[PDB]
């Protein structure tokens, strides 16, 4: 299908500017326009831009207007927005996406279609505090059985966790984010395997934080 | 098919008597058989085991329809056939057929108390009509052009 | 109406006006939008619906 | 290839390569034939539609 | 044979009817054979009916091939006297959505 990749993800320290740029390929740009959605950690789904297949209309969100734009280039297929002046409620996941519109934002050739093409990006995460990004620190816990990892200590929230370098998908509990009175973020990651697996079989947890470098590996087992 | 089109062949029917023929199937005021088949009987109290092999080298399919025939009863058989039961093989490279006759009383019908069971073979271009008998056969005399035609059947009284 | 207006590419249904002021030529969005809507839902149910059949 | 599906069940010597196979469609091709010891099958259009199914 | 199984079985065998008398006779040193294949649900008499036939790859003789369904717990029973062309063994046969096609596409 189509394929895109999407750049310009971080934190951005208060009253400053963002830069995402989502350039996909497989179809044909020059005909679709797009739109750009946010949505903000926890729940809620706000629009923020649209973007013809020309640049002849670019419509805004009362939300972000007057502070943001959208831009597109069709010789490097590339879609891409600006906002400045960003606060704790503009902190959010951010969609490149074909969503359903009125029809002249779309070409003349794709009026009408059977398929009404479609499709929605990964979020591209942008976070706004004070930048201090740090590493994580993981602790393993341990005593029908039940073990897990826990992480904590670290700003930038695309934590991924995997399993004796990825094998185990069963019973995977991973938890949501937790915020405090801090500024640091915890998740911990567990699995429950009957009380049978001791001596059978040992493990391995795993914490990839990307924003901040850090790949590390600690075993699971009791004291 | 659409067509009667028939053409006689010359099998070699050696040591037997063909045409025969019987008192129900009347032709012009003498006794008669089926025009297209030929009643194969003893010679001399001995029916020799028939092997006859009929080519196919034109350039389309060949009908041969033939039978067997099943008599009344027993001494009817030897006295046809100067023996006790026939087996007949119809057979070609891509088919073949094994008929039995069995013995036994019928209604008569037109006072004859036997039966004639009928049979059909096609042969391709190519093929070999192979017949192996020995009694109770009822040979046929040629072949049938066969053709992809668009003709059918219906069955009416009207004029 | 007599003919058709070639000259209108971004949509089907328009007004033509000529007023002192010059004349000009706007299409209708509305009515193009419900008349395409109705054709894309006849094409979805048209196209790409097909059922199998095995044996 | 070579062999009709019926070769294949009765295991024509060069219809091998299909022993223990499975198969959603069969693709029989005209030119397939059979070189082995000849035989002929009663109902055979209803075996090879059953060993199809 | 028995079937103890979950699934049905498809047996397949068959009956070889020799061109001559004496080609029957060296094979099975009698007149003429009687092939009764059977089960508590079915069963099936084939006869060899001796015969030439046209030849096909010199072989003036023929093969006639007959199959056999045996359900769960049923019990296939082969009786023979000669001319059998037993089987070796028994095909699975599923409720499948397979089929084949006649083309000479590539
Ligand atoms: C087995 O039994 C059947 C009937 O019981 C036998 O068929 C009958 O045979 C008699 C004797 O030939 C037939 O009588 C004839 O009727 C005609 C009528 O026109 C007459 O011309 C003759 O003089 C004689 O009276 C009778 O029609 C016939 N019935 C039927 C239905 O075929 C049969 O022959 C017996 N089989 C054996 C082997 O004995
Ligand atoms: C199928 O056709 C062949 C071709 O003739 C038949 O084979 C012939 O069968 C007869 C008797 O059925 C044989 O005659 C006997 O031969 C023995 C051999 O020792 C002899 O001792 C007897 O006195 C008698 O003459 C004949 O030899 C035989 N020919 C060949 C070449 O095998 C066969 O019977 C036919 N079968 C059917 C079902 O029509
Ligand atoms: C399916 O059947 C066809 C036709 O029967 C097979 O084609 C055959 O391919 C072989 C190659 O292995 C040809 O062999 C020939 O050998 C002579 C020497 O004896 C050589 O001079 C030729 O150049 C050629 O190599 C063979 O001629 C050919 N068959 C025919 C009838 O022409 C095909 O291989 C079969 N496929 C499978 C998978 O069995
Ligand atoms: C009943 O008659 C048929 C045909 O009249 C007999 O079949 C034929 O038998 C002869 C003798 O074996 C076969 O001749 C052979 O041809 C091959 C060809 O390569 C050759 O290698 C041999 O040296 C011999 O000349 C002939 O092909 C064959 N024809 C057919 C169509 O099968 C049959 O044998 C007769 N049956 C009896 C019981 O006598
Ligand atoms: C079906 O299968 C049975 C099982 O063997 C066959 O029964 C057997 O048949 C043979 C000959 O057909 C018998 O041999 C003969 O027995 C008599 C008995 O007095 C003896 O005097 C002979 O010298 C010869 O040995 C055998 O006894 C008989 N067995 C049983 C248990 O009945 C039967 O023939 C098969 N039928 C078919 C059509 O396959
Ligand atoms: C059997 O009857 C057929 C016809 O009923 C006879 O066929 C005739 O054969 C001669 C050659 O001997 C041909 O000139 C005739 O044209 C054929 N007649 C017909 C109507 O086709 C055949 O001769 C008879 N054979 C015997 C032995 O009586």
């Amino acid at each position: 299908q189509v394929q895109l990749l999407e750049s310009g993800g971080g934190v951005v320290q208060p009253g400053r500017s963002l830069r995402l740029s989502c350039a996909a390929s497989g179809f044909t740009f020059s005909n679709y326009g797009m739109h750009w959605v946010r949505q903000a950690p926890g729940k809620g789904l706000e629009w923020v831009a649209i973007i013809s297949f020309d640049g002849s209309k670019k419509y805004y969100a009362n939300s972000v207007k007057g502070r943001s734009t959208i831009s597109r280039d069709n010789s490097k297929n590339t879609l891409s927005l600006q906002m400045n002046s960003l606060g704790p409620e503009d902190t959010a996941l951010y969609y490149c996406a074909k969503l359903p519109s009125p029809y002249y934002f779309d070409s003349r050739f794709v009026w009408v279609a059977a398929s009404a093409f479609h499709f929605w990006g990964q979020g591209i995460l942008v976070t706004v505090s004070s930048a201090s990004t740090k590493g994580p620190s993981v602790f393993p816990l341990a005593p029908t059985a039940a073990l897990g990892c826990l992480v904590k200590d670290y700003f930038p929230e695309p934590v991924t966790v995997s399993w004796n370098s990825g094998a185990l998908t069963s019973g995977v509990h991973t938890f949501p984010a937790v915020l405090q009175s801090s500024g640091l973020y915890s998740l911990s990651s567990v699995v429950t395997v009957p009380s049978s697996s001791l001596g059978t079989q040992t493990y391995i947890c795993n914490v990839n934080h990307k924003p901040s470098n850090t790949k590390v590996d600690k075993r699971v087992e009791p004291k | 098919s659409g067509t009667l089109e028939f053409n006689n062949e010359s099998f070699n029917w050696t040591g037997v008597t063909q045409n025969g023929t019987s008192s129900a199937c009347i032709r012009r005021s003498n006794n008669s058989f089926f025009s297209r088949l030929n009643w194969l009987t003893h010679l001399n109290f001995k029916y020799p085991a028939l092997n006859v092999t009929m080519p196919n080298n034109e350039q389309f399919d060949k009908l041969y329809i033939w039978g067997v025939h099943h008599p009344g009863t027993d001494k009817d058989q030897i006295f046809l056939y100067a023996q006790s039961s026939g087996r007949i093989t119809v057979s070609t490279k891509r088919s073949q057929q094994a008929v039995i006759p069995n013995i036994g009383s019928r209604p008569r019908i037109r006072n004859i108390p036997s039966r004639i069971s009928i049979y059909w073979t096609i042969v391709k271009p190519g093929d070999i009509l192979l017949i192996n008998s020995t009694g109770n056969l009822i040979a046929p005399r040629g072949y049938f052009k066969i053709r992809s035609g668009k003709s059918s059947i219906m069955r009416s009284d009207a004029p | 109406i007599e003919n058709g207006w070639e000259g209108m590419v971004d949509g089907w249904y328009g007004f033509r006006h000529q007023n002192s002021e010059g004349r000009g030529q706007a299409a209708d969005l509305k009515s193009t939008q419900a008349a395409i809507d109705q054709i894309n839902g006849k094409l979805n149910r048209l196209i790409g619906k097909t059922n199998e059949k095995f044996h | 290839e070579n062999c009709t599906l019926i070769d294949a069940l009765l295991g024509d010597p060069q219809c091998d390569g299909f022993q223990n196979k499975k198969w959603d469609l069969f693709v029989e091709r005209s030119k397939a034939y059979s070189n082995c010891y000849p035989y002929d099958v009663p109902d055979y259009a209803s075996l090879r539609s059953l060993v199809a199914s």
